[PDB]
């Protein structure tokens, strides 16, 4: 029902980046994650944190980032590293409970300086 | 009151109009249940598809088994769900059995005759009695409001349900193909009504 | 009226002149059919080759089974086709059975004793009766106009056809090598005429 | 029976590219795809979109581009990315229905600036 | 004085409050012992979990079997331990038997019916008699002071112990599931007391 | 009960590095090792030396460094090589005997000049 | 007139002086033939080695089986050859059978009890009668002019030959080790003469 | 009994190259191929074209070049691409019929500018 | 004059002081011999270890079986050796049999019931009679001068020796565990003397 | 009992190098090889030539160099190529007959210019 994001694009090739998201709802029983939307293609899933002690990771980027699940608050983290040019695009983030109900986030764009 | 042994339902193409509907004689509020089925499709690498969809007046999805892209099986018993993970995907017929009870809230996702883990969910929730058990498309209302994205194309069969929680041995016998007595939905004696492009054919899977 | 049990046709080299031609006693318009065959070659990594080619007065390719480079098996029942995919390729003898019917338009590509998927195509189309069943090269006319690129080099045999749609069990028996009665083309009793460089030898494959 | 293309070459190393094709015919029951013809070698198949819910991809370039199947219109897309020097050459595009009938396209050349 | 054949303890979620406690009739100072158990969980790729925890007045960890992240099984018989290595991790039920004696100090980590290596540790150390055998969480005191990080979520059972060092054959019979007589802790006849969220269910593992 | 470290950061991309640690205790019956703590993420284990004739290595960096177990003294070594940008962060080092008793080290930071 | 059952020839080191020579009673011009043998060496990753070498007055290599570096088996029936490909190489004993006939020119390279492909070569060529069947080194003349590079180091045996073209079943029986009657070279009753460093030992291979 | 070659060295890193060979003999029943002879080492086989519908490729360089079998004439082609520094050396080309008879070619040298 | 059936020697830690010594009744100069043994350790990825060490007055290493880092098994019958290669290493019990004779100089390294290759070495060399057969550490003198690097930590047993060259079948029976009569060193009836930290325990390996 | 070496360090990144060794003894029945000793770490084995028709290669550097076994003389060769920065260090060379007798060589240092 609410969503807020914090992060910056315009990052150099290979360096790190810290993005964050917040909301007005507990995370208990809510798996939260990040999707990638590059030019063209389609909005795909970067990686998310399971409800109970697990973290799913997008196959395309293995060992790419960290889910950094927040508890008692709403602050998701990625810990970007080895930023390459292909990382440019929108990074959506959202929490979906049950199929057909995900309350899509707004996402934040990130560029890759060559 | 019809048999479907060695038969299976086939959905040729994707469409939000074709579907079958099953009826049950249940009268009391379900409190612990179990289901089993076999299915065969190849939509995993393309989109998400709905495997099993229940229905009730108050809630669109009382019980729902779905496949999420690059995620795996998702099982909802109400406003909550477990995210069962599958690392790799292959192309072959698949069996799936699940069980749940209100007293403890445990759940077991028996896949291909093997267990995964016990997990907890919605301890206390009581299921309804009236239902519109659709098959072919997930519904967001009492048997209506379908979205073509979730439509399933392929075939499915061997559906059966019980109102109790089976012990870890009868599941093995089910997997081996033995004779048993469902109490809610019985593949041996079933009532159904179908609309759209759906066909009945001998089960190609073994 | 000759037997070819444990025999197979061998095409030594690539050439657009050598081919065999099979005759059938069919008289009525085919509406549902099934075919089965075994073949062995290694052209997959080099080009595309024609596996089975039918013929009719009005249409060059009434029924056609072909192999497309890096694509896999292609099956045409007229002016339409399905693109069955094969990810990897190996070198060994291969069995292939297929079936189709006009009433429903379903198709099943049984490969190596296993199924792939049910798919829909050309529901309503009725097949012709007169045919020039060539084997060795795809033809773009009634038994003529061959292109050497599609020529097959290797061996083939065990060809059989039926005018009905077999149940999913008789296919298993075929795969295991049992006795059955084709009604259109029967390997046990067959009529043929061959031109060019083709030979008959005991089937090296098992 | 007709074919039209839109795209540009002279692309830098690693950047993206959007090509497109159109025709005067429905795509229902027509698998459409793209072939690559580099210097020498031979016209080979980059990747195509199956008739029903599948997309074949050339083994040489895995996860290279996207088929982006158009519906109700004729507008194929590739969404090039990580353009490397080897990508230089002609990119043919065509729709073939049945073997021996493909109505070959004209294709568009693309270069790779080093 | 209760049987638990074909039963197992289930810990649904992570929590530092739920645990079971087992009592034994031992009276003499243990000098050589052996243990065996089966367990099933998936915490390996997330954190470290405690498998077996003993307790004594003077030392918090008299005997302790633990899993270290990316390291594997760790076995402590006092103020010392061996670091048994496991390169890869899978998801499936696991058996584990171990033995030790004071006279020689040798140790054997029988895993899944196979041995690893003989190694030496704490030759001369004598074990105590009074114990608080907890299961569910590692303790840093006599049955208290738990940390939620080490908590185990999953299921476990088939626990048994002996005060002697078994020969390399009885271990095989244990692995095959035969009848034997524990002298310290006997799964066939056991005494226990449980607190918190723990359940008893038929062993899903085989 | 005691710990001392020696090493330097500010290393160029790909070059080597020699770090070292000492303490006031024998190493007999004490497995000693090194953990990595990059920005965000979490303190993870680089690699350690087993008690008896073995050396565990972090999966992330295979063939990355050497444990160089000291004997009769306390001087652990890594022999860094092929220093890449991702190596930047704190490098903790410690000896743990028995679980719940590791006497955590202080660690030394190392940067990666691009 | 000697038996060599369960015996095999061993070449210890590389040398262009050690070799065995076999004699046959053939009198008529060979027109279709077949051979079979077992061998075991490890020179594949180092250089090329000669497996079987025939000899005639007019042509140095009437029939020749050789191994080409990174290429595989090469089989020559005169001034022509087929290049049979082997992708990967292992270390273990190997069986190899081959057959050819002048009327058709077909060839079959049976390896390890499996076939590869039918191919055509030198249709019409008639083989000679007088021969110097050497084993150990390829010869470029009537039993002379050896080059040490082609020398073989290892062991070989089970050599047998026929003047007809075996059906695809007797090859299986040969592979399984049954009793049969060669008509040209018979391992059961053989005549030979050896020079240099060569030994006879029980066949280590199975 | 005869042999002629056409090609050039002094190629930049990564670019392509077209070499060619001719002779006074039909190719029917003659498998023709290319061998590599770098500094030291030994003359090894780059890749060749089988007699009937196949092309063997050197394991070292997979998907490196194309055999481009000529027919009715003698003009072998390689279609070099992704020329790297290790490619420097002599490139022999020859046709061998039967073992012990290959009529070795003269070969052409090719350098790699860094 | 003692039996060690189902028993094995265990070296707990690395040390240059612990070792066992075996005595034999041999009186004549050995000219052809064979040995067999089973062992189990994990030092491969850390350093080189000595498996079997003989001894004589004139030469420190009359017969010696050793493991070289990243190289594999090394077998010396005097001032010469063969370098048998092993590409990959695993962790499990290992059998090894070897044989040699002076007349021919051939050698066979039977590993895990499989052969590798025949090779030549030191044809003519005659072995001595008096020996100090140590086990645990390689010696550079008559039972003395050990270096801790070569020390072995783990376990070993099933040692047996013969003064003849076994045929390729009795090796199979040995591998399967049958009854036979050694003539030099007999595990069934053996004489030995041990110093340092070594123990006797039931063979954990099968 | 004797040993002599010839070679040079100070090599650029990726280029080749030819080292050589000689002695006063036949090579028959003497397996000769090369070991690598980088900074720290330990003297390890690069690759050697077996006594009879085989060449063992260090796993770390596959297809890195060639053993080039000399016969009738003592002149071992490596044929370095694709020299990378990690190659810097001492390169020992020796012939060992029987364990405990290897008559260790002197080795030659080689640097890698970046």
């Amino acid at each position: 029902v609410q969503l807020v994001e914090s992060g910056g694009g315009l990052v150099q090739a290979g360096e790190s980046l810290r993005l964050s998201c917040t909301a007005s709802i507990n995370i208990a029983g809510l798996a939260m994650g990040w999707y990638r939307q590059a030019p063209g293609k389609q909005r795909e899933l970067a990686a998310l944190s399971t409800n109970s002690g697990t973290t799913i990771y997008g196959n395309s980027v293995k060992g790419r980032f960290t889910i950094s699940r927040d508890n008692a608050k709403k602050t998701v983290y990625l810990q970007v590293d080895s930023l390459k040019p292909e990382d440019t695009g929108i990074y959506y983030c959202n929490v979906r409970f049950n199929p057909d109900r995900i309350y899509w986030g707004q996402g934040t764009q990130v560029t890759v300086s060559s | 009151q019809t048999d479907m042994s060695r038969k299976a339902f086939v959905f040729p193409k994707e469409s939000d109009t074709s579907y079958v509907s099953l009826k049950a004689p249940l009268t009391k509020p379900l409190k612990a249940f179990t289901v089993c089925l076999h299915f065969y499709t190849e939509l995993s690498s393309t989109r998400g598809y709905s495997i099993f969809s229940y229905a009730t007046k108050r809630q669109d999805n009382e019980i729902l088994i779905f496949w999420s892209k690059d995620i795996g099986y998702s099982f909802t018993v109400g406003g909550s769900e477990i995210l069962f993970e599958v690392p790799e995907v292959t192309v072959a017929p698949v069996h799936i059995c699940t069980s749940w009870e209100s007293a403890s809230g445990i759940v077991e996702f028996w896949v291909d005759g093997k267990p995964r883990v016990r997990k907890s969910l919605k301890k206390g929730y009581t299921v309804g009695a009236e239902a519109s058990i659709i098959l072919g498309q997930e519904q967001d209302s009492f048997g209506g409001n379908f979205e073509g994205s979730q439509s399933l194309v392929g075939d499915i069969g061997n559906v059966n349900m019980w109102d109790f929680v089976l012990s870890p041995d009868e599941i093995n016998t089910i997997y081996l193909g033995g004779p048993f007595s469902p109490n809610v939905l019985n593949w041996r004696a079933l009532k159904y009504e179908v609309q759209g492009e759906v066909f009945t054919k001998p089960q190609l899977w073994p």
